[PDB]
RNA sequence: AUGCGAAAGCAGUUGAAGACAAGUGCUUGUCGUUCGUUAAAAUGGCCU
């Protein structure tokens, strides 16, 4: 049990476990009327009006282990409907932040405690944050672009919040797992939901691509193995729900990830095509049959190399023609219409092929000129026009075995029009790195020679992504949604 | 040229801080029951409940006595511990709100009303020990406290009224128990 | 209309109006210039009031009622301040006030001079040859308050020191029901049942001008100097006269017309307008006895105005705290797989005794029954002469109908797999020269990609069932 | 003039109400509808108009809350599984009862509810109250601000009617005593302070089918009071039954002889009872048939003699099948099936 | 508080060739008919107006069927030799009836007793007769003298218009929508002939080289004909004057052709085609005429038509086989004091002033297994998803679902042999197919680890097993020549 | 389950003290206790 209480009088004995379902007990007749599914778990409840026309409860939404995400609900009891419905920014990341704990029930999982269990936690979980160096935060976040709409993929369900009214509007599920149905308790609890992996836009704004994974259930012969899918969704401009248009179940094949999303330019094909980058090297390239009414791939290159790299990444010029695929240690550029290495028949040095100092983690371009390749050591800006690197920055010290491989690339992001900002952080050490940590922000120029601003914020920085009309914005560890403008 | 700000706000700040779960709720409702209050992390907002609606946000970046209280960056430990509507000076002014820090700290707002710059600020003293609980009945207030010398808290209850003269809040050791695990 | 009767303040700011709630009459003051329901009830199931005022230092309200008695209503605190009565047992027609002098006239023709400060009745009056009469009003003469009007259906002037009539201009039909003074000189007389206004001048003792309603008159304003004229009028509409004073011009039209209309077609009348300098205000009723204000600018307005005012006909009710279907604004939209295209990144799409003659012929054409015929054909050395003699691109075609047949019928496969095995066999060379083999070869691809997937999970169960048999079989 | 003449009824009229404080004249039928007149004596006025989908009325009610009284409510129910409530300018507030607390299997449609208050006793707060005719003696009792389940009482036999009582003891404090008839003839009386207890139980005299019970004299949720200083205890019982016949009932003594006698019987009807009502003040009772056209008589009390004078053939009633006085007007509004109502106005009043 | 999403029913990944909504349709014309004649059919058309009606020539034998009842409703058989084509007129209350012996009985239809008019043509055998469709008093005729003949049904006597240039055998000619004065022959040496008429028409306007014997001519558009003729058929356009595309995806010489539109169907426009062989194909002219659906009698079937597009009822297509055989293939389509009383229901609110609604959408069947579901009856719930009569992909998404939620050895706790006998029965049954074969292989790992000492024990189960080692070592087989020749797929590349 | 790594895997990990309970001062257990390290049960299920 996780809240009790009487109302008023106290006939009604409410009750608020774990299981999302709030029980009202008629105590003469022990009976009850209980409302089956309310988005989490309640961790309190009580009855509000001098007469009992409210409830209040609060939520927490345990799906996501990377915090306790509370969530506020006042509801008219005469209907046991929902009148305020109070909400924050949800996202899911790499750990947990500092000291927040996973509740108490009768299992140790990864979502619940025992009691012993719970303290040990505590304690381990504190100490690692004092100990590790490989700690990292960031999150996928997204941008509905015609409708500027912050996008965040809580797991197996989709947030969409936005900050012109600062609340959330919609919660959509996108997964054909245990998704509402249930309430789980203690191996339902071992048991965990698909994981939503990816979710991009059309440049266009009528089409999202998702890519999810799932877990078989724990024990059993299939349970090693994992499985991948990915699904086209669109909707009119108006209303705030998303259609299924299109699944794909195992792209590149069985256990073969897409680890990385391109929206294509308005150029090839009025940005109404994607592109899914493996951990092999392999490249597929999706559009939308019109004359029919779906999504299909058109346009693949499958290298199968004997080795993985968990790293990739992948930009696209403009033009529509010219495309640069970055697997660790070597980038690629590949025409759109053969998708083979560019050759140069003139052989001006402008080699199909660049092999870098180390593995590339993040690939952008700012225009048809300059690229930005971030190494886990370093940040290099390359001229395009004449093939020599122009601008090298030491990054290594900032990043020494604090990321998992494939963040710094929605990190670092660019505007389209002017440049692109920078992302370091850190943890002040007194005498040892204490809980608190400072970011530094340094908006970088189309050379990336002149630093075009710097500033330093206290608290963690966990995403940054840009406004369209020549601005950025930056979620933090706390939800502080912060804008850098002009 | 690049201003680099806060704008959009989140958590919730729930009774986390105690852990002891007195009551794990802190908004309360209007006494003109269309409207609910609820202290997030870096804003407190007014709900209309007729249209569900956010009327107006109470940045705490505007004034700077709630960025003093709660926005201090070398440590996050003071924030709300006790939210009331009526006000503690004068018997029935309205549109008011008291706030209460676990560290002491007692701010009178004007909900609907816009923040001049000299809302009423109050510091308790007694508080070596953190401020878990403060409430009242009709007229006489009571506050819980936690303190120690198990990993286990002494639960001080005080008995609290105010004004023997401006600033001072009278405050009368009521009772104390040495070590509490569940306390609702 | 239920709105019986009903009067601005002078400046037009508040209203008082009166209007009947199941047996008793209730007066209730709103405001327009910016809901307060307080009202006042008539205790008596059976008197109504007659005529209402209004008085400026305190602001208060004045109603002559059918007992013969006046009463002076405070306005915010809820009391009549005073009960002024007549010595009589009567019916009080009309009131009219000027300073502080208050006369009130009854059915029986009496005339009354009252003091308001004094609470007293000054005088009791009574003239000759004023036999009916159902007007009252007292003339701008300063502090002085000779040389009244009164009325019925035959204007009648009146001083009251030697307590005679001097002037007496030819009234109208019906009794009249509007007597104001426009100007020093002039003053406006509606008769109630016609649509025809008459300005008369005084001291000529003439009549100036005549105004035509369109429909009849009920409610009659001026301007501050006779600027503008407004009428009430009564299928419900706003009539206005501009410098109607001015140069047969002695009938003159009404200038501006204006109605009030719903955008569902409904019409809703005009009651008691107002009308000031370049300032209108227009009241009329929402439900049955809500009073609501409109104020405009008439000097830009054109000369016929039909305002239009969303009022609630048909509406939906989109209740906020839900969707619009049914859902609230808390739930969250679950798992609507709907009618999605499921595939798999497999479909590598768009990027001697022989019947040879009649395979081949079935294929140019397409039969699926004469290709079921020639697939029940069984001899493999027949399948191969067969595939020798035939010709490339029948050949892939063929490769795809039987891998298509494959994918639905696959308990078929062994036979379509010598099938298949000796058409790719024979027939390698064309095929390896044709391109795009992938989109070609499509569904025999994605067949055998899925047989391949199955593999290794099979190989699994193979041996679990392998270590179990091993386990009942040895004993 | 005729309410329902401002904006017509496409079906019977099946109930009325005047609220209790406003005029407000509340009516509601078949068509799925309910409307709201301003009633002059000349001009009503259509005020406004819930219509509703999908679902029927057979009784709606105002009712006032008794400690805010500027919360007004007006609960509608048809033959359903729930009752639809509406609050009280430009798109209104209607909520719904559906949800029984596991008393679920008694009570399988709403058809037949009534309103009243109650003081909770040990704390002294009034709330209103929805009383609920059941299946077989389930008089279910719904919390209105609440929509939670308070109390079961089960009368026996077959339920056919009942009706609410009232007694005042002392300054702000009364009591509210359900009273119950099962067809046959037998009367229960419970109160509600304390949870349904039986206070006594007897037997009417003869009233073999009997359908209709009402009240009358002090106030009753057709007279609903304004506050509790102005709740008084009532005197009028009338058992009207299904040949047509009722029976009046003096509670001074039928109470403290627990075996009562009828003060009187009036059966100048000769076909099925309706509608049993008093006028406010308890000295008239209306009464009134409901299977043939001109069936409605009003009868004066103490005398319980019925009037001689009203309504003659010329007066054009039509099937009544709602009785509703107005609490100080003065007016008596009749409905009857061709789906006009129409007033009257006394004049003693 | 939301409701309950539904269970998700599974689908497979997708298999090539869907079945297509044109396939829904034109198989959903079903309940095949059949009717034995004399001899061979030749034409065939259907009655305009009301299209309640088609018509059927024959050897000496002239039959109307009416689209309510499929059996003959009228004959005409004053017929002295083999007539061949019937026509009716654009507004139905006549048809033309072209004769072998040289002549056109014109007559009103429904009506055998009257011979309206005999018209004598030139004194060869006349193959096509026709009405206008944009005149209702000009019948246009053709007859073996190779020359085609207008009369206006008001002169009976002269040729209105002779029509001449053709060469060999004239037996087809269509009218231009648009233009009420151009007219299209099909000669039989191919060279499609286009007229117009307010000239002097001795010679066409052009021609169009149409290399076969052309069979037949249709007007698709007021700018498109469809031109039958030899083992393909082509489409023109008339103002560029050129031919559009060719389908010659049969084995004979393409035979009947008609064109039908603006019908009730997912496809706008349909054209269907005879072709000797059984085969008759729908084509729309949208997609550049691409094959759409298909049917196959035995008999060379020498003609065939549909009903036209506003039908408004039973729709009807016939095809007449040369082996004497007509086919047609069709798609079908309390007191007035009670109500006094209770009258309130059919008014829906128009006219008050908010209309509120709330009640719920009626949802669809819930099924048993679904309620096992919902109350935690997994063993019922299983058990119910391996009773008879379910289909056998819904038992798929069943197991799926239950092991996606993991109560697995759950609803197999309690099980014994009697409850596993089914299950093995459907297991035995279900590893054939691929996805089948996956789920039910994982089922049968957990059945086998739970329930060892009981297979000891029991005598049958044994022998399933035995049966089930036996299917899987012939799919492992089976999978590996796969994979064989998936191997040659790479090389051959 | 830690770290590293690909969806494989490679290494590493299971410490004490305190306390209390049961058992005959001793045996087992337990922890709303500490520091130290990279560390299966209470017949009991989802509204209209």
């Amino acid at each position: 049990v996780l809240s009790l209480s009487f109302s008023h009088d106290g006939s009604y004995l409410l009750s608020g476990g774990w299981e999302k379902v709030m029980s009202l007990w008629q105590l003469e007749t022990n009976s009850q009327q209980f409302l089956p599914r309310l988005n989490g778990i309640i961790i309190d409840c009580q009855v509000l009006g001098p007469q009992g026309n409210y409830y209040s409860l609060i939520l927490q939404m345990t799906e996501n282990n990377s915090n306790s995400d509370y969530q506020f609900l006042l509801l008219n009891a005469s209907d046991l409907t929902s009148k305020l419905s109070i909400n924050g920014p949800l996202p899911v990341f790499n750990s947990t932040i500092k000291h927040i704990q996973q509740p108490i029930s009768a299992m140790n999982t990864k979502n619940s405690n025992s009691i012993t269990s719970l303290n040990h936690s505590k304690k381990k979980q504190s100490r690692k944050l004092i100990k590790s160096r490989r700690q990292d935060f960031t999150t996928n976040v997204e941008i509905n672009p015609i409708n500027k709409n912050l996008y965040f993929p809580h797991i197996s369900a989709v947030q969409i919040f936005d900050f012109y009214k600062n609340e959330q509007v919609n919660y959509q599920y996108l997964t054909s797992g245990v998704n509402n149905s249930m309430g789980k308790v203690r191996f339902e609890l071992n048991l965990q939901d698909p994981i939503i992996t990816d979710l991009k836009f059309t440049k266009d704004g009528q089409w999202m691509i998702t890519y999810e994974i799932e877990y078989p259930p724990n024990d059993l012969l299939s349970s090693k193995d994992l499985t991948h899918i990915l699904k086209f969704w669109t909707k009119n401009d108006n209303e705030t729900n998303w259609n299924l248009k299109t699944k794909v179940i195992n792209p590149h094949g069985i256990s073969v990830p897409i680890t990385k999303i391109l929206p294509s330019p308005r150029s090839v094909n009025n940005s109404q095509g994607c592109l899914t980058a493996d951990n092999n090297g392999g490249l597929k390239f999706w559009s939308f049959d019109s004359h029919e009414s779906n999504w299909c791939l058109k346009k693949i290159s499958l290298p199968n190399f004997n080795h993985f790299s968990n790293s990739v990444s992948l930009a696209w010029s403009q033009d529509g023609s010219l495309i640069f695929h970055g697997f660790d240690d070597k980038l690629q550029i590949l025409d759109f219409d053969t998708f083979k290495k560019f050759e140069s028949l003139e052989n001006t040095k402008t080699v199909s092929e660049f092999t870098l100092d180390s593995e590339i983690q993040t690939v952008k371009l700012i225009n048809d000129t300059n690229l930005i390749v971030a190494t886990r050591t370093t940040l290099n800006a390359i001229n395009l026009l004449r093939g020599q690197v122009i601008n090298s920055f030491d990054l290594y010290p900032f990043v020494n075995g604090v990321y998992k491989n494939g963040h710094m690339d929605r990190l670092i992001t660019c505007d389209e029009r002017t440049g692109n900002i920078a992302l370091v952080i850190n943890q002040q050490l007194t005498d040892v790195p204490t809980i608190n940590y400072k970011s530094r922000i340094i908006i970088f120029d189309s050379d990336l020679s002149t630093k075009l601003g710097n500033f330093t914020h206290h608290e963690y920085i966990s995403w940054i992504g840009w406004n369209y009309d020549t601005d950025f914005i930056f979620l933090d560890i706390e939800s502080t949604l912060g804008v850098v403008g002009t | 040229q690049y201003k680099l700000s806060v704008v959009s706000g989140g958590k919730p700040a729930l009774n986390n801080l105690s852990s002891v779960t007195g009551n794990k709720n802190i908004a309360r409702l209007s006494q003109d029951q269309r409207n609910y209050i609820i202290p997030f992390n870096n804003q407190i907002k007014v709900y209309s409940v007729e249209t569900r609606q956010c009327v107006k946000t109470l940045k705490f970046a505007n004034n700077s006595l709630l960025s003093g209280i709660f926005l201090q960056e070398e440590e996050n430990n003071e924030s709300i511990v006790k939210i009331l509507l009526g006000d503690i000076t004068v018997p029935q002014q309205a549109h008011l709100i008291t706030v209460f820090t676990n560290n002491g700290h007692v701010i009178v707002l004007n909900y609907k009303g816009k923040l001049v710059e000299s809302p009423k600020h109050f510091k308790i003293s007694l508080a070596d020990e953190k401020l878990a609980n403060v409430f009242h009945s009709e007229g006489n207030y009571r506050i819980l406290t936690t303190f120690k010398d198990n990993s286990l808290q002494s639960y001080r209850l005080y008995a609290l009224t105010f004004d023997d003269a401006k600033k001072q809040f009278e405050v009368a050791h009521q009772a104390e128990w040495h070590n509490v695990i569940l306390s609702n | 209309s239920p709105v019986l009767q009903s009067a601005y303040d002078p400046s037009g700011q508040y209203l008082c109006y009166v209007t009947v709630a199941l047996d008793k009459q209730r007066v209730g003051v709103q405001p327009t210039q910016r809901w307060n329901e307080n009202f006042l009830y008539l205790e008596d199931s059976k008197l109504k009031v007659t005529c209402l005022k209004w008085v400026n230092d305190t602001v208060a309200i004045i109603l002559g009622m059918n007992n013969g008695e006046i009463w002076l209503y405070s306005v915010l605190a809820n009391e009549v301040t005073y009960k002024f009565t007549t010595g009589n047992s009567y019916e009080i027609k009309d009131i009219d006030l000027m300073g502080n002098q208050l006369w009130c006239i009854d059915s029986s023709d009496a005339f009354y001079q009252f003091d308001l400060l004094q609470f007293k009745l000054l005088q009791h009056f009574r003239i000759n040859n004023c036999v009916q009469l159902n007007k009252l009003t007292i003339v701008p003469a300063g502090d002085s308050v000779a040389q009244l009007l009164v009325a019925s259906h035959s204007i009648s002037l009146i001083d009251i020191e030697e307590k005679k009539v001097v002037m007496t201009f030819p009234g109208h039909v019906s009794p009249v029901s509007t007597l104001q003074v426009i100007t020093n000189e002039f003053f406006i007389s509606g008769a109630e049942g016609d649509r025809f206004l008459n300005v008369y001048d005084i001291h000529s003792g003439m009549t100036k001008c005549v105004l035509v309603a369109e429909s009849d008159i009920k409610e009659l304003s001026h301007s501050g100097q006779a600027d503008s004229i407004a009428v009430t009028t009564e299928d419900g509409s706003l009539e206005i006269f501009v410098d109607p004073l001015v140069s047969g011009n002695k009938s003159k039209k009404s200038s501006k017309k204006i109605q009030i209309v719903s955008k569902d077609g409904r019409k809703v009348p005009i009651y008691n307008a107002f009308i000031n300098k370049d300032l209108l205000n227009v009241s009329w009723l929402q439900n049955a006895t809500m009073p609501y204000f409109k104020n405009l600018q008439w000097r830009e307005i054109p000369n016929e105005y039909t305002v239009e005012i969303s009022l609630n006909w048909n509406n939906k009710n989109k209740s906020a705290d839900r969707d619009l279907h049914g859902k609230d604004l808390a739930s969250a939209t679950n798992y609507v797989e709907g009618n999605a295209r499921v595939t798999s990144g497999d479909n590598f799409k768009h990027v001697t005794g022989t019947v040879t003659v009649i395979l081949s012929q079935a294929l140019q054409s397409n039969d699926h029954s004469l290709l079921e015929t020639v697939l029940n054909n069984r001899d493999e050395r027949v399948i191969r002469d067969t595939i020798f003699r035939l010709k490339p691109a029948l050949a892939v075609i063929l490769l795809e109908r039987l891998a298509e047949r494959i994918a639905r019928q696959t308990h078929r496969q062994g036979p379509l797999n010598v099938w298949v095995k000796w058409c790719l066999i024979i027939h390698g060379g064309y095929l390896v020269s044709i391109p795009n083999l992938m989109s070609t070869l499509s569904s025999l691809h994605s067949t055998l990609k899925r047989r391949s997937d199955l593999l290794p999970r099979l190989l699994a169960l193979d041996a679990r069932l392998d270590c179990t048999i091993n386990k009942f079989k040895t004993l | 003039k005729d309410a329902n003449a401002s904006h017509p009824s496409h079906s019977a009229i099946q109930s009325l109400s005047f609220h209790p404080s406003k005029p407000l004249l509340l009516t509601g039928g078949y068509d799925k509808t309910l409307r709201i007149y301003h009633i002059d004596g000349k001009t009503n006025h259509l005020v406004t108009s819930l219509h509703l989908v999908g679902s029927p009325i057979q009784t709606c009610t105002f009712y006032t809350s008794l400690s805010n009284q500027n919360q007004q409510n007006i609960f509608t129910a048809g033959r359903r599984r729930y009752m639809h409530s509406w609050d009280l300018s430009q798109t209104a507030k209607i909520e719904k009862f559906s949800r029984l607390y596991g008393h679920e299997s008694t009570q399988r449609s709403f058809e037949n509810f009534k309103v009243a208050h109650l003081q909770n006793s040990q704390t002294n707060s009034v709330h209103g109250i929805v009383l609920l005719q059941g299946n077989n003696g389930w008089i279910n009792i719904l919390h209105s601000t609440s929509g939670l389940w308070l109390m079961g009482c089960k009368i026996e036999g077959v339920i056919t009617d009942f009706c609410i009582d009232y007694q005042p003891i002392s300054r702000g404090k009364f009591r509210t005593i359900l009273i119950a008839v099962n067809a046959y003839g037998e009367v229960w009386e419970f109160d509600l302070n304390k949870n349904g207890h039986v206070i006594r139980r007897w037997k009417d005299q003869g009233g073999v089918g009997i359908t209709k019970i009402q009240v009358g004299g002090g106030t009753t949720t057709t007279c609903p009071a304004l506050q509790i200083s102005k709740i008084k205890q009532n005197r009028w019982l009338a058992v009207g039954s299904e040949s047509g016949f009722v029976n009046l009932y003096d509670r001074n003594n039928a109470m403290t002889s627990s075996t009562p006698t009828p003060v009187a019987a009036l059966d100048q009807l000769t076909t099925t009872i309706s509608n049993l009502q008093f006028s406010p003040d308890g000295q008239i009772l209306c009464m009134a048939s409901r299977a043939v056209k001109d069936a409605l008589r009003l009868v004066h009390l103490p005398s319980c003699s019925v009037f001689s004078n009203w309504p003659t053939s010329g007066t054009p009633l039509g099937k009544v099948t709602s009785v509703a006085f107005s609490p100080s007007g003065g007016l008596l509004a009749v409905g009857n099936e061709q789906g006009k109502v129409r007033l009257w106005k006394l004049n003693h009043y | 508080s939301t409701a309950r999403p539904r269970i998700i029913t599974s689908k497979a990944p997708l298999l090539p060739q869907q079945t297509t909504p044109e396939q829904r349709y034109w198989r959903q014309y079903t309940s095949a008919q059949l009717v034995k004649e004399h001899n061979s059919v030749t034409h065939i058309s259907f009655n305009p107006q009301h299209p309640h009606d088609f018509a059927v020539t024959s050897s000496t034998r002239v039959q109307i069927f009416s689209s309510r009842t499929r059996q003959v409703i009228k004959t005409f058989s004053r017929f002295k030799d083999v007539v061949y084509s019937a026509s009716f007129r654009s507004d139905g209350k006549l048809l033309c009836a072209g004769d072998a012996t040289g002549l056109v009985s014109v007559y009103d239809s429904y009506n055998p007793r009257t011979i309206l008019l005999s018209i004598n043509a030139s004194t060869h055998p006349t193959h096509v007769t026709k009405f206008h469709t944009q005149d209702n008093k000009i019948l246009a005729t053709a007859s073996d003298d190779r020359v085609t003949r207008l009369w206006d049904i008001s002169n009976a006597y002269e040729p209105q218009l002779e029509l001449t240039g053709a060469t060999d055998y004239v037996r087809t000619l269509s009218f231009i929508p648009a233009a009420p004065h151009l007219v299209a022959t099909g000669s039989y040496d191919g060279l499609i002939r286009l007229y117009d008429t307010r000239s002097s028409g001795s010679t066409p306007i052009y021609s169009l080289n149409h290399d076969q014997p052309v069979e037949n001519v249709i007007a698709v558009s007021p700018t498109q004909i469809v031109s039958c003729g030899g083992n393909n058929f082509k489409v023109w356009d008339l103002t560029s004057n050129k031919k559009l595309y060719e389908r010659g995806n049969f084995n004979k010489a393409v035979t009947c052709l008609d064109y039908v539109e603006n019908f009730d169907s997912p496809m706008q426009s349909a054209l269907i085609a005879s072709s000797l062989d059984g085969h008759v194909k729908v084509f729309d002219p949208l997609d550049n005429f691409q094959v759409k659906f298909g049917w196959k009698f035995s008999g060379p079937v020498l003609s065939c038509a549909v009903s036209p597009s506003t039908a408004q009822g039973n729709r009807h297509l016939v095809a007449g086989l040369s082996s004497g055989l007509l086919a047609i293939r069709t798609k079908k389509k309390k007191s007035n004091n009670f109500q006094r009383m209770m009258r309130g229901s059919e008014y829906q609110g128009d006219q008050e002033h908010i209309i509120h609604n709330d009640k719920v959408r009626s949802q669809r069947r819930m099924r048993a297994f679904e309620r096992n579901i919902n109350q935690f009856k997994w063993s019922e719930a299983l058990d119910n998803a391996f009773v008879p009569g379910m289909a056998k992909e819904l038992t798929l998404t069943v197991l799926q679902e239950l092991r996606k939620r993991g109560k697995v050895r759950v609803a197999l706790y309690g099980r014994d042999e009697s409850t596993l006998e089914p299950l093995l029965n459907w297991c035995l049954k279900g590893i054939e197919d691929v996805r089948s074969a996956s789920i039910v292989a994982d089922w049968v790992a957990v059945v086998l680890e739970l329930y060892g000492n009981t297979l000891e024990s029991s005598p049958v189960l044994q022998e399933l097993m035995i049966d089930l080692k036996t299917k899987v070592r012939h799919e492992i087989h089976k999978s590996k020549e796969a994979q064989r020749i998936e191997g040659m797929l790479q090389l051959l590349t």
